[PDB]
RNA sequence: AGUCCCGUGGGGUAGUGGUAAUCCUGCUGGGCUUUGGACCCGGCGACAGCGGUUCGACUCCGCUCGGGACUACC
RNA sequence: AGUCCCGUGGGGUAGUGGUAAUCCUGCUGGGCUUUGGACCCGGCGACAGCGGUUCGACUCCGCUCGGGACUA
């Protein structure tokens, strides 16, 4: 993907990357093999491979090439079933150090290849349904991947693991959870470490998502380190955990919760004793969700406008971020009101994260509930986004999504606040 | 002794500190701690059918880290950070002093490496400057690469949970300096290193211990390629390629006796026991069990002195000391040790052993005399090869010893995390017409100019103090007295900060000899 | 207030709040004094406090009433002076057991009778600002606010410390560091339990802020209780501050560094060694604040038409709040750049909260940064919004402002990240 | 001792535990526990001496991750109110002919005891002007309460007392009857029929379930409350035995005048008048001082109620600060010790042949803060009777305990919504109240040809919603009695 | 190679940048030896060597000759 | 008010839903007491009271009353 001056001056000579060629300046000359050079990057510049084995950028404005040679294109059972489902996270790879490029692998033999302590465990069965950056995802994906979790689990899965990436999994753990109903474990996970590096911490995580994924919790759930080191692993339930650092081993932790369990390629802790277990629940799939949901972060000079924007823009509901406790700007009611003559939903949760919405202590909050504000009692907002998009999805009277929100369906609500549930 | 028609061939790989405020891909201080670690983290690095489960085992390391002297970064905790641009500096420079052509984009990389002194298992590598060149009596010699990278985190402890690093000395700058392989001189070779050296002593550059590494790489037509590292006297260089070329060229004699008698080495090991049931020696009665092997032909050779005070024997003693062992005893050295000749005939006989062929016994227990003697086997059969590619280390004399394997080819990718530099030829010439003076200079430029004696000056330039420095007084108290305070004091407080004012209080009341007193109270 | 029905028929016999009045039913009678019945409440009912002290509320549609009565310090010098302003933040007040409603009061009196211990710590003068409920806190008033200190602090304040509401605090205290520059301490404060509680933070809390005013530590701060325990409290620097908990005493938590010191009515621990010193400073005040800058969390399915909608409406600046590392969907990539296009910045922070961002990992991150986002090191989400706020307050040049986010001007942004940083 | 004429005024204050599935204002459980708390959460309350007062008010409170929530911590507002809460708290209302508030309203009384976790408990009126009837005529019930318990004690240390929050918050119904009685007879006659009501609802049935505390009356005499009267049939005699106590007491005090006594807070070392002793309680004593009562001669000894006397009562508020029983001149004549001995305290003290001696036999330290106690109540005696806070004693009499509680000053309790109660829903209970035990027992009975005692029995239990019949009865009322061996 | 200690009359033993070196021992003049010794006056004889700093260096810095301790692939 | 034990010939001490109770000792018949003690064969004499449960309860359940322990 070179361009301008660099993809001109490498084309005048038909030469492509792969190509073994000889660069000669009035001062120097390279020998190695051309590399793509990632679009990010400005022309000028050819990427060479010199045969020490360093990549090296050459200036091109006075260069000369010479093509030197073409490229080149060279089940025991007695062990549980468990599909491991990538949908775009990868948990495990290949390099080819001929390139210096990395590529992903997501099979049940790849897998193996890189994770052998796997097939003690259990017989592993891994396609890719999809392929999507952590990033880009988006609610539509949601259902996606719940419709492929529900096939693994129909077609005689003894529990699904989802190769996720790390940035959205815990808001697609949340849809899964609501979407999906299961008499299986779905365990989510991913690597924070980029799966190609000797340290990248995929393999804990996808044989303890694995471990998991036998066990007798049967919800979706998110599986990563507990800690930097590589030693455990939490199993987080689904609607309670959140991504909580940019880079550390340990990002997830469980919010308004303990972690449900330690795993190990071994085993399992079960440290949460009240959890769905196995066969008692059967396989349904709620797979309808209102692409369309405001999830509004309020702030210190926000403008009714933007909430008003989104109400004309035909936004069916509303998921607003306050301040401790549950409030947002007074300036804001008006507005929220007319939400409500409007028959549009609006959940207030709070930006502290850790916490119980209670909008009657204050003024500021009960006006607020006057105005028809949905508390969300301690669910995590990223939580309270997902469910109105799955429960406005699920019917379209106002007043029963309402009731819906409220409605504890997957432990995304948790009647009482533990003191161990704040640490530092 | 005729190097050019014994096909010598030698090179120079040298490793440089930088000394920069900052670590490399990272914003840690560049000094080490012995301070107590903040935080003990457990890993494991990850290999590439029944030994991954021996060599997973071998890969689990503990790292120290520091709530201070450490970031996430050394930890693996968080992305590199971009390429230092004080460390590019220096390494262009100096690679520039070496008359080296520097690069138009610099690209991080990353050298495989699961050793353990690397947190992520990689180390990040990136390529500054090529086709470099010397000068020497002897003749021009050409300086093939220089290089920018992390230096590697250092051992603390081995335990029965693995080996244990710090990060500190993990990311400080380095600058890896290779010169033609192809060397042919020991002369010249020592000639190569001492320049290098005065050249990186003309940059902003660690100077101390760990400081700089020098690893020479011997070599002889019909021989084999031997690193030889940590050899820190240059002027002891000559020395050790001369004996190892005596080395390889009496190993070499000894392979052609061993197929002179074509020689055969069987791993068939014996559990020669009962032979010492009534012993005289110590070590053995009181050893576990004890096994022996025997090498066809192999007699009045290992004990033959290949090099000045060491033999094969000792080669093979090394190679079995791994595994653990005290030393092994062996047919030509073993009529003495404290065991009679009705003794020794009593191991041939049991071993099956011809009386052109010798032993080489162990006495240890059953489980790694077995372990031991299967190297000493290793070695045997090389012997009969010749002179085998290893890494060995320099000892007190110009001797070397085995220590590992040679270092297997260095597979290596991009990485990704850290971005290209572009080296703007604008500011690359605001360099190299501006390159620093070497010592020596440095010396005769501050005598010329300062009336600084040749030993003050000496001094000062040694203690790189020249850039701080009655003139003939101001340097005696860098040169001299701050030298005695390492003595009674902590002086390490801050050059220019003290010293700065107090220096100036010398103008006016307080005589010369006040200040040896004055700025220690600081 | 009351309305409708109740206060009809609550008109028609003549009787106001604090009346002792006398109500007769067909099955009942109190006898007690009316009070006034908050709006949210709806009519119908009149709220009684019988003689036995129990407020009732009681059904009127036949009801029947009768009026039965009508409504009815030193300063040894030898201590530091500390000035203690109120932006809306009541920390101390009284109850009048008369009518069961409490009302606030910021007197350096009130504060002394409710405050005893502080006349050992220093000689207290405190006025009261101006009052906004830290919900309904605003870019205006952050000035409003740096202006009323850079007073108290010029008319000869050691130390100033502004109680303010919990909710905002930490914007706010973002703000004043960079508005204000200072020789003395500045110390934001307040109680997560009502001053007119027994058990309100309030007291350790504006006591230690007190003693912190004394300190030499000179910077924006906020200082609150550490633990649940009412023994100690942490210094936090103001630009790295977070309201962590919904409702626990401790809810404020540094974020990426860890508290300057640990403050107690007798004396503070400095525990951070780096900060500006006392006198070091000297009092500047860059009150110019552009209010209008967005502050957009990403999330799965934010649209384009969102960041337009800002770019449209005339915002000067963006501050989007993506996830972990500093991303946000593929799809805002054009808009993004439009935005660009238009010399309106646009910086990027990371939901995680903890950690720094480094959009260089990742393709989207390169992609974004291509685009001419401003990655913000480990700068909170919130204060690279209140800091762009400031900035494009202080400039219109952006290729200026790309300059300033990214300078650290009052410990906004942290060179390195130690481990230290996430506990859990 | 026609009461009428005495002028004897009584009321009954009652609390009952409800039993519900969650606390009051919360969802934790409402057992308690005994296991060892996970987190010990320090505090201090605040007044509104700033010094001394502050000291006294250092809690450390005992929590659970499990069978406690931050609302007991005070760390997060207090959900609304438990609707099962107020369903009981409705019925029990309504049994009692009370009138059912329209709209309730949660207050904070305030409470600075330590008790709870806030500095107040919240409570509610959820029902008033309520009536009974008893032979000796119709007796009304003021108020009916919807109340958090409070936090149960555990420890005192030099860091101040220790509660622990497992009690804090259950539902308890606080009920109130006129405080004008007369009648002690109707008083316990009331006080059965409201236990037989509340034990007609899912209330708490053992120990600390319930807790009632009468409050005797004396034209000219006192407001005195009696905390925790265990045996309702024993109400009669401790009134009975009060009253004395306060006409004892409204002579003693026309006495100390009629002779103008003086306290005099002039402690003495009366030591050396026992080097050589005939009581080893004293010879083994540490030290030894006396204080001396000026006129306070043969009033010391005066039996003021049927068992006890003024003596007791000073030995009383003495015991508190430790100390076994202090001596005194109406009673030291005795107790192994001669008068030649006698003689000689009274002449060491320097006191008159009128006025009277009490001492003290410990070690110095304390028996100085215990005399300093005789004093102050000494001094009382000159006044006279105190409205004070007593206990029942195992018999009909009384002990001081602290004095009378302060006026209840409380405002609105605002994290709290209103509840309505709906006059649609209120008769689906009005309607619908349950039958008292006495009802249950004839009921079971005649429809399942149980005997008296096993219906009896099966009430007693509350098995009898669970329950050849005889059999299915025997096995729940008897050998599931043998379980809990 | 790095850090570092020691090198004082003939024998041992202290201690020190200064107008310069401690006793025992050796050797010698006298006194007292009622022509031993002991004791009392007094003599002889050392700072390892070259530089640099210094007003002056065994004494501070460096290099030698001499002995040594310790460390010398990660 | 609580919960847990005990409440057995005149006194003591074991033992028990069942065709119901131990020896010690007191009292008293006979013998021997080589005509006192005392030993030796025997006799009189109990399982607190009212219930329920039971084919039959002291021993199961409750309740009275009495002795004992602990808990608030
Ligand atoms: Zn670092
Ligand atoms: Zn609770």
């Amino acid at each position: 993907s070179y361009q301008g001056r660099a993809r001109k001056f490498l084309e005048s000579a038909s030469i492509d990357v792969g190509d073994m060629v000889l660069v000669e300046k009035p001062d120097v000359t390279y020998e190695g093999m051309v590399l793509d050079r990632a679009d990010d990057a400005d022309d000028r510049h050819i990427v060479l491979k010199l045969e020490n084995g360093y990549n090296i950028g050459v200036e091109i404005s006075d260069a000369r090439i010479e093509l030197l040679e073409k490229g080149s294109e060279p089940e025991d059972p007695e062990l549980p079933d468990v599909s491991i489902i990538s949908t775009g996270g990868t948990v495990a790879s290949i390099i080819d150090y001929r390139t210096g490029a990395v590529h992903p692998a997501f099979t049940a033999d790849d897998l193996l290849r890189a994770n052998p302590e796997l097939l003690d465990i259990a017989n592993i069965r891994g396609r890719a349904v999809f392929n999507i950056l952590s990033e880009n995802m988006k609610p539509e994906y949601w259902v996606e991947t719940a419709r492929a979790v529900y096939g693994e689990i129909k077609d005689g899965a003894d529990g699904v693991v989802v190769a996720h990436g790390t940035d959205t999994m815990h808001y697609t753990s949340a849809a899964l959870s609501f979407m999906l109903r299961t008499p299986v474990p779905v365990v989510f996970t991913g690597a924070q470490r980029s799966s190609d590096r000797p340290s990248s911490d995929a393999s804990l995580n996808i044989q303890c998502s694995v471990r998991a994924a036998t066990s007798e919790i049967a919800e979706v759930t998110v599986c990563m380190h507990a800690t930097m080191d590589d030693l455990s692993c939490h199993l987080h339930r689904g609607v309670k955990v959140r991504k909580m650092h940019t880079s550390r081993r340990d990002t997830f932790r469980s919010m308004n919760a303990l972690p449900l369990a330690e795993v190990t390629p071994d085993g399992i802790k079960i440290l949460e004793e009240n959890y769905r277990k196995r066969g008692s629940d059967e396989l349904e799939l709620s797979d309808r969700v209102e692409e369309r949901v405001a999830f509004i972060k309020s702030y210190p000079g926000i403008s009714p406008d933007i909430i008003k924007w989104h109400l004309d823009e035909g936004y069916r509901g509303i998921v607003i971020e306050g301040t401790g406790l549950g409030h947002c700007p007074d300036t804001l009611i008006p507005v929220i009101g007319e939400a409500h003559d409007m028959g549009v939903p609006v959940a207030m949760t709070s930006q502290c994260l850790n916490g119980r919405v209670n909008m009657n202590v204050y003024s500021t909050g009960r006006r607020l509930l006057q105005a028809g504000v949905i508390p969300c009692d301690d669910m995590l907002p990223e939580v309270a986004y997902v469910k109105m998009c799955w429960v406005l999805g699920q019917t379209d009277d106002p007043e029963m999504a309402r009731e819906m929100m409220r409605e504890n369906i997957a432990g995304e609500i948790n009647e009482r606040t533990s003191i161990a549930y704040f640490r530092g | 002794m005729d190097w050019e028609k014994v096909g010598l061939k030698m090179g120079l790989e040298i490793h440089q500190q930088l000394d920069t405020e900052s670590k490399l891909f990272c914003p840690c201080r560049t000094e080490l701690t012995d301070s107590e670690p903040d935080h003990d983290i457990v890993r494991n690095l990850r290999p590439t059918r029944a030994a991954f489960e021996e060599a997973m085992r071998k890969l689990h390391f503990h790292y120290e880290n520091y709530h201070e002297e450490t970031c996430l970064v050394e930890a693996d905790e968080e992305p590199p950070h971009p390429l230092n641009p004080e460390a590019l500096e220096i390494a262009v420079t100096i690679a520039l002093l070496l008359n080296m052509r520097v690069v138009d984009e610099f690209h991080t990389m990353r050298k495989q490496v699961i050793d353990g002194s690397n947190t992520g298992g990689f180390q990040r590598t990136g390529l500054v400057a090529t086709d470099g060149h010397l000068e020497t009596p002897q003749g021009t010699v050409k300086i093939e690469n220089l290089c920018l990278e992390e230096d590697a985190a250092r051992r603390i402890r081995e335990t029965g949970d693995g080996v244990v690093f710090r990060l500190d000395r993990l990311g400080i700058p380095l600058v890896e300096i290779t010169t033609d392989p192809s060397m042919s001189d020991p002369q010249q070779l020592r000639e190569v290193a001492y320049q290098i050296g005065q050249i990186l002593r003309s940059t902003r550059v660690k100077r101390g211990l760990g400081t700089i590494r020098q690893d020479l790489n011997i070599s002889i037509r019909d021989g084999a390629r031997v690193e030889v590292k940590g050899v820190q006297d240059l002027d002891l260089i000559p020395e050790i390629v001369e004996r190892e070329v005596k080395r390889q060229l009496s190993l070499v004699e000894i392979r052609d006796t061993l197929q002179e008698r074509g020689a055969v080495v069987e791993d068939k090991i014996f559990d020669v026991s009962e032979v010492f049931a009534d012993t005289e020696s110590r070590i053995i009665s009181s050893a576990e069990s004890v096994l022996a092997v025997k090498l066809r032909g192999f007699d009045g050779l290992i004990g033959v002195e290949i090099q000045p005070g060491r033999r094969l024997g000792t080669e093979m003693a090394d190679y079995a000391k791994k595994r653990g062992v005290s030393g092994i005893f062996h047919t030509d050295e073993l009529p003495a040790y404290g065991i009679t000749e009705e003794e020794v005939r009593g191991l041939r006989d049991a071993v099956g052993a011809s009386q052109g062929d010798a032993v080489v016994m162990v006495a240890h227990e059953r489980v790694t005399a077995e372990n031991a003697l299967r190297e000493v086997i290793r070695r045997a059969e090389m012997a009969i090869q010749g002179v085998p590619e290893e890494t060995r280390k320099a000892l007190p004399d110009g001797n070397t010893q085995y220590l590992r394997p040679l270092p297997t080819s260095s597979r290596m990718y991009l990485e990704t995390d850290i971005p290209l530099f572009r080296i703007e030829d604008d500011l690359l010439e605001g360099i190299r017409r501006n390159l620093p003076e070497l010592p020596s200079e440095k010396k005769e430029r501050i005598m010329r100019d300062y009336g600084l004696s040749e030993d003050l000056a000496s001094q000062l330039v040694k203690r790189n103090l020249v850039d701080e420095f009655d003139t003939t007084v101001i340097a005696s108290l860098l040169a001299y007295t701050l030298r005695e305070l390492r003595r009674e004091g902590h002086d390490v407080d801050g050059l220019g900060l003290d010293e700065l004012r107090d220096a100036i209080k010398l103008l006016e009341v307080g005589k010369i000899s006040k200040d040896a007193l004055r700025d220690i109270v600081a």
